[PDB]
């Protein structure tokens, strides 16, 4: 099952994947911008079976830097990531979602990272929850400094696929 | 004019089966001049690696189902040829850790000590190409693998502690893919040392180095690691 992880720069896309699969992510520390990469992870579904997921890490999206359109043409599922401290990161989750619908069933999980910076928040939980209900996707407010936040969204994605 | 046009279109087509795309991607590699392929690789790096990786993973599971056959080895040898062409034509992106993890794990599946000798030598050959492009931008681990490519040498020392090639490859609910031998063997330093030197000499003589010719920079980086870990214990 091919999964595309996409979001704005430094929202935590690679930290989520690496802290999920290895738990060795130290916050801050090594900072290298991602370009393209694939992680292999097996996820226990809710039944208890295991599905092998090809997690394609993406280069951070930016003003003038859009997602390649061929990801839409092969991705089985999407992990959309914003940072709750960055409103624009959430705004890009929305526009990516509208793309996903246009460019052709798929599984989408929206993650809200860096909630440990609650006092530094720029994405209200209520507005994010309401958008999740409106687009009929599942949205978790998670953080990389606490791995337990990450498990729930990914087991749900695996159960779909 | 149909062969290249028709084959190229299918390789670029995302809807087409990745297996079908590989068939025609290999066709391009055999009939297209190197300078032409380099520009093709530079333009379509993202999807070409997608074709390689999905097909490689595809073959891995096949080898673990049908077992090792003649036909499987044909396919495997083809995938690595594409793999090599990726390592040759995209050093600048590889240098920037483009598919750092997927390439790393893929090489670890060849370098696993349970593999047949042929595959293990193939892993060494491709690893050195990866490191020559990765150069200084490599992480610590790649150095330790380089210092452990040859069994029997004094156990390497890392930041966490002592390590071996087998420790570097294979240290409740969700777990990452565990590396397993691609072609398990079926029922020594003289040897793998010769392999390491034999391949490093070939890389020195290797032609068609990128116009930036940062291959020279990487090879000397490769040499310093060789000077640090293997040369001291050589007569
Ligand atoms: N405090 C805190 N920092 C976090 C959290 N998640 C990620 N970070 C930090 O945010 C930075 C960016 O993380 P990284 O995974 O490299 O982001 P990316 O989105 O993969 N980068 P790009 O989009 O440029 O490829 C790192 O310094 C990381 O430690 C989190 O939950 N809390
Ligand atoms: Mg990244």
């Amino acid at each position: 099952c091919k999964v595309v992880v996409c979001g704005l720069l430094s929202v935590g896309k690679t930290a989520i994947l690496e802290q999920l699969l290895y738990g060795n992510h130290t916050i801050g520390m090594e900072d290298c911008e991602t370009m393209e990469d694939v992680y292999m992870a097996s996820v226990e579904t809710d039944r208890g079976v295991k599905e092998q997921l090809h997690l394609y890490d993406t280069r951070g999206l930016q003003e003038g830097v859009e997602l390649p359109k061929h990801y839409f043409s092969f991705a089985d599922g999407f992990v959309l990531v914003y940072s709750v401290n960055n409103l624009e990161s959430f705004q890009r989750v929305e526009l990516l979602k509208k793309e996903i619908d246009k460019f052709k069933e798929v599984a989408i999980v929206v993650l809200g990272n860096k909630i440990d910076l609650s006092e530094q928040r720029q994405v209200d939980a209520e507005v994010a929850q309401q958008w999740a209900k409106s687009e009929k996707v599942r949205l978790w407010e998670v953080t990389v400094t606490d791995r337990k936040t990450l498990i729930e969204p990914f087991t749900l994605l695996a159960s779909k696929l | 004019h149909g062969d290249v046009k028709k084959s190229t279109q299918k390789v670029l087509d995302p809807k087409k089966d990745v297996l079908t795309r590989l068939k025609h991607l290999r066709a391009l590699l055999d009939n297209v001049d190197a300078n032409d392929l380099k520009q093709f690789f530079e333009t379509n790096y993202s999807q070409i690696y997608f074709i390689f990786y999905e097909n490689f993973i595809a073959l891995e599971n096949s080898l673990k189902l049908k077992g090792n056959n003649k036909s499987q080895r044909e396919e495997l040898d083809s995938i690595l040829f594409l793999f090599e062409k990726i390592l040759q034509f995209l050093p600048e992106r590889i240098f920037f850790r483009w598919h750092y993890q997927s390439i790393g794990s893929t090489l670890k599946k060849l370098l696993h000590t349970g593999n047949s000798i042929k595959i293990r030598c193939e892993g060494i050959r491709l690893f050195l190409l990866w490191l020559q492009a990765l150069q200084t931008n490599c992480a610590e681990e790649q150095v330790l693998i380089f210092a452990c490519l040859v069994p029997g040498f004094p156990a390497v020392m890392s930041s966490r502690g002592p390590c071996t090639l087998e420790t570097l490859i294979n240290p409740v609910k969700i777990y990452p893919e565990e590396i397993t031998p691609l072609l398990p063997a079926i029922s020594q330093t003289c040897f793998f040392l010769q392999i390491l030197l034999k391949y490093m000499v070939i890389q020195a003589a290797s032609l068609e180095w990128k116009n930036k010719e940062n291959q020279d920079t990487g090879f000397k980086f490769l040499f310093t690691l060789f000077r640090k870990y293997y040369l001291p214990h050589l007569f």
